Formats: structure tokens, sequence, C-alpha cells
């Protein structure tokens, strides 16, 4: 329902409430599925690469999956 | 440095 009210938000905080909530159903994903919070992930890394908790969650997600194999990926987040 | 961030 708050993604279907997003249509009617105003242009200058629409941005900001779509990055929000698309974080939101990425983490009800993540909760759920992996796979589509992981799309979601770089769906909004592109959209926001300056988003922190964003790339945390997908570096978090891909260390799960590749066992901490991404060691330079932690290190030039850190 | 981004408004949007802010």
């Amino acid at each position: 329902q708050s993604l279907e009210a997003l249509n009617n938000v105003s242009p200058q905080n629409k941005e900001a409430l779509s990055i929000t909530l698309h974080y939101n159903k990425a983490r009800v994903e993540e909760v759920s599925n992996q796979s589509e919070a992981e799309k979601l992930y770089s769906k909004l890394m592109e959209k926001c690469p300056g988003y922190t908790s964003n790339k945390i969650r997908y570096i978090y997600l891909l260390a799960l999956k590749s066992n901490g194999n991404n060691y330079a990926d932690v290190q030039q987040l850190l | 440095d981004d408004p949007l961030l802010k």
C-alpha cells in the first residue's frame, strides 16, 4: 500500500521516499528470499551509491554466499 | 555532500 501511494508523493521527496521504500521491500525480501533482496540492493546502489546500509547488507549477503571470499569488498567499504 | 542523502 505504501508503494502504491508513492505515486502520489511530491516530486521533491519522491526520490528519497522511493529509495526508503525500496530498501524496506529489499529487507522484507531478504527475510523471504535473498535473490530479490540482492536484486533490489543492486538497483538502489545504482540509484544511490552513497547509501551505506544497502551496501553493507549486499556485501554481507555476498559474504554469506561466498563464505567470506570478498574481503577486498569489505576493505573497500571500510 | 548530496542534499538527497541529507
